[PDB]
């Protein structure tokens, strides 16, 4: 049936699409755990430029 | 005297002798399985003893059936043998099983098996008789004085592109 | 007493596939009733039938549980005085059954002083148990979050590779030991491979002891057997375990694997019949012929019966109508996953997946109740903080979260427990725990008191006291270490 | 009839020819619609029960043989593009090569809409092919 066809296509589809997905938050939770570091690192380059 | 049970319980029959009295009027090999196939289906387990004069048929037969195989293997029979008695139907191999193939591989000049035979049988068995060893090595040296240590093919030098896949 | 329609001669009148069509000349006996092909035929296996629809005053159709092949027309057929009759007593246990009720394992006559007919009404209103009481089985996972009812139904989702043939077994011995009541396994559509194995398998626990005791009986309406089979073997194994409960007194424990195969077999039998089919698929009669099964599976006055059903969803959809009736009469739910299995947790059982009807505080403890849903809550909180220490690190947890953490970490570690059964295998002896040594323990553990041992002094122990010895086997053995790594 | 004058070309004169048909879907079309009348129940989607045997018998006959060749190129219907329908489904086994058709890949301009990833031959191997 052509009705169910379409609706397995459509669920798979929005399968692969979370993955591609879960794949960039993967990529940029790293960016930003490595990231974070500023935040120790950081509001006394500025003191006398305020 | 002892009686065996099965893996459900029930007792087996442990009168061996009447069948290997069979195995060992076999001609050829072949035939020989056959009489190991009609014991398990009448309920008798065969024992190290009845492997063992299966070994003997082997070696001591000319050929697996009166027409020829196209790749008969003694040892190969022996070994499918051994695993069976060994892997399959719990129990173990002992002196006389290996020393059979090692008569095998002296008589048939596979002295390569030879060496792994004799490592098996020193390391699980007391020692290889030296008899067999010293013929082992002996067919091992006409190898070499001949030259036929190695099947030319792979002595023969190839390349990148000088080697036919097929 | 005897009914008048034992003896009764017929003819049969028709043949259609496993339907059979028998002409009674001083009337066609009551439905259900069985009946025995006594025409010789040259078959291998005899022939009996089992009425079940009335075409007229004279001539009845019934439902072959053999091959019907070799049967000829107005070959003579005789009633056997009664519906199927099944062996019931001490005499069967450790002993294999089919839906006749014929000892199908070559050990012998099984010597029954009595039989019962495979088809009972339920227990009465009036029969029922004044109040609903706790199952103990023994492991601390199923006693604390999904406690059994006694005389509930408990759906144990889950496949192969999960051990639930162990975790079958292991209920099995502890029903016997605890409670001291005994077992009746009832394998509808089971692969004969897998049947086979379990026989093996209960031989080497000791549950069937041959020379002994045995402590389980089992009923095989495999799938090689028609359907007319199949959708009787669980019937059956139910009249057995219904001996026990009333003339006994006991509590039982009713396996069956599966109760979806039980509606496949009773689904194509009407099929057979020419009955229309509902939705999907299933006969019309899916609601009834489940609850003529079910019913008969609670806990009187006299006894109870304890049913632990393998449940099978089709295609991944649970709101198919097939789980979808059966989810109405589960009291119990109990999920096996393979992930936990391989975390090396044992019993791999989810905690957060399942479920119990009697986790209320009118039927358990008030305690009982307060612990396992705190166990719940800090399970709960585990999963976020995992998400959170994999996100923006564990040194980013507060004070709080951290000692959350260890506690989780260390109630999944004090989950898993060793069964008696596998002590051959894995070596390492079984624990019993108690219900009351098990909400302490874990009463303990969330409060914190124990919150200087080890973590891994909780896995594969049983009991807060086996907590403590373990400790001191690897305080005392580390002693040891550090003398020789402080020397050398 | 148009395979019985092909089968003569074959036998008879031991030539090679070739055969087009179009469309066989129709056969088993009009077989269907007669079949309610027949006496017969319909099966799954509502063909005929006799779907698979009759066009069996059918592509069994378009076939060489040892007198003479039959090179047969057949057009298939396939009901809604619905390739999972029991009638284009039960020829796919009668066939040596399958060149299906997508309607997604006409709609952008490419002729012939083949979808090389459906499509299959036998003769794709190493031995027969360079």
């Amino acid at each position: 049936s052509g009705k169910l066809r379409l609706y397995k296509e459509k669920l798979e589809g929005y399968n692969r699409f979370y993955s591609i997905v879960k794949t960039i938050k993967m990529v940029t939770l790293a960016k930003y755990r490595a990231a974070q570091g500023r935040i120790r690192t950081r509001d006394f380059s500025l003191r006398y430029t305020e | 005297a002892a009686k065996k049970y099965d893996l459900f319980g029930y007792e087996v029959d442990t009168n061996t002798a009447p069948w290997i009295e069979k195995i060992k009027k076999c001609k050829y090999y072949d035939e020989a399985g056959e009489v190991l196939v009609n014991m398990n289906v009448s309920n008798c387990p065969p024992d190290i003893a009845t492997y063992n004069a299966t070994l003997q048929c082997i070696y001591q037969s000319p050929s697996k059936q009166s027409t020829p195989v196209d790749n008969e293997s003694k040892f190969c029979a022996m070994m499918d043998l051994l695993e069976e008695m060994q892997h399959r139907n719990r129990l173990k191999p002992n002196e006389e099983s290996w020393t059979w193939v090692m008569k095998e591989c002296v008589k048939s000049g596979q002295f390569r098996l030879g060496y792994c035979i004799q490592q098996v049988m020193e390391t699980e068995c007391k020692g290889c008789p030296a008899d067999l060893v010293k013929a082992n090595e002996a067919n091992a040296q006409k190898a070499k004085t001949e030259g036929k240590e190695h099947p030319g093919h792979l002595s023969q030098q190839a390349g990148l592109f000088d080697v036919k896949v097929e | 007493p005897v009914a008048d329609h034992k003896g009764r001669v017929g003819h049969v009148s028709q043949v259609i596939g496993a339907v059979v069509d028998v002409h009674f000349a001083d009337g066609v006996p009551p439905v259900l009733t069985a009946l025995d092909v006594v025409d010789k035929l040259g078959r291998d296996e005899p022939l009996t039938l089992e009425i079940v629809q009335h075409l007229d005053a004279h001539t009845g159709r019934c439902i072959a549980m053999q091959t019907t092949d070799l049967l000829k027309l107005k070959a003579k057929v005789v009633s056997t005085g009664g519906n199927i009759s099944v062996p019931v007593g001490r005499e069967t246990l450790g002993r294999i059954f089919n839906v006749l009720g014929d000892a199908i394992d070559q050990r012998g006559p099984v010597g029954e002083k009595l039989r019962m007919p495979i088809h009972a009404v339920a227990p009465k209103l009036a029969d029922q148990a004044a109040e609903d009481a706790v199952l103990t089985t023994g492991i601390k996972v199923i006693d604390l979050i999904l406690p059994y009812c006694k005389g509930g139904k408990i759906g144990l989702f889950g496949g192969a590779g999960v051990g639930k043939t162990v975790i079958i077994m292991e209920l099995i011995n502890n029903v016997a030991k605890g409670h001291g009541g005994f077992s009746v396994f009832a394998g509808v559509g089971e692969r004969t491979r897998e049947g086979t194995d379990l026989y093996l398998e209960m031989m080497q626990s000791k549950v069937i002891d041959l020379k002994g005791e045995s402590k389980c009986v089992l009923v095989y309406g495999q799938m090689n057997e028609p359907p007319g089979a199949r959708a009787r073997v669980a019937q059956s194994a139910l009249t057995m375990a219904e001996y026990f409960r009333d003339v006994e007194g006991q509590d039982v424990l009713l396996f069956i694997d599966n109760i979806f195969r039980f509606t496949q077999a009773n689904s194509e039998v009407s099929a057979l019949l020419g009955r229309i089919p509902a939705a999907v698929g299933y006969q019309p009669t899916l609601a009834e012929d489940l609850g003529q099964l079910q019913e008969r599976i609670t806990s009187t006055t006299k006894g109870s019966i304890t049913s632990v059903q393998a449940v099978y969803v089709p295609a991944d959809d649970i709101t198919d109508p097939a789980p979808a009736t059966t989810f109405s009469h589960l009291d119990a739910t109990t999920v096996l996953d393979r992930a936990v299995a391989e975390s090396g947790i044992y019993p791999a059982v989810n905690p957060l997946e399942c479920a119990s009807r009697i986790m209320d505080p009118d039927v358990i403890s008030v305690d009982h109740y307060n612990v396992a849903q705190d166990v719940v809550q800090m399970l709960t909180k585990y999963r976020e903080l995992q998400d959170i220490i994999a996100v923006l690190g564990i040194d980013e947890l507060s004070e709080e979260d951290k000692l959350i953490v260890d506690r989780a970490r260390k109630l999944v570690k004090f989950l898993s427990q060793p069964f008696q059964v596998a002590e051959v295998f894995t070596g390492m002896t079984g624990h019993y725990v108690q219900l009351d040594d098990t909400i302490d323990s874990f009463s303990g553990l969330l409060m914190g008191t124990y919150d200087q041992v080890p973590e891994m002094a909780f896995y594969m122990v049983g009991g807060i006291n086996s907590v403590l010895e373990k400790a001191k086997k690897m305080a005392e053995e580390a002693a040891e270490l550090e003398k020789m790594r402080r020397a050398r």
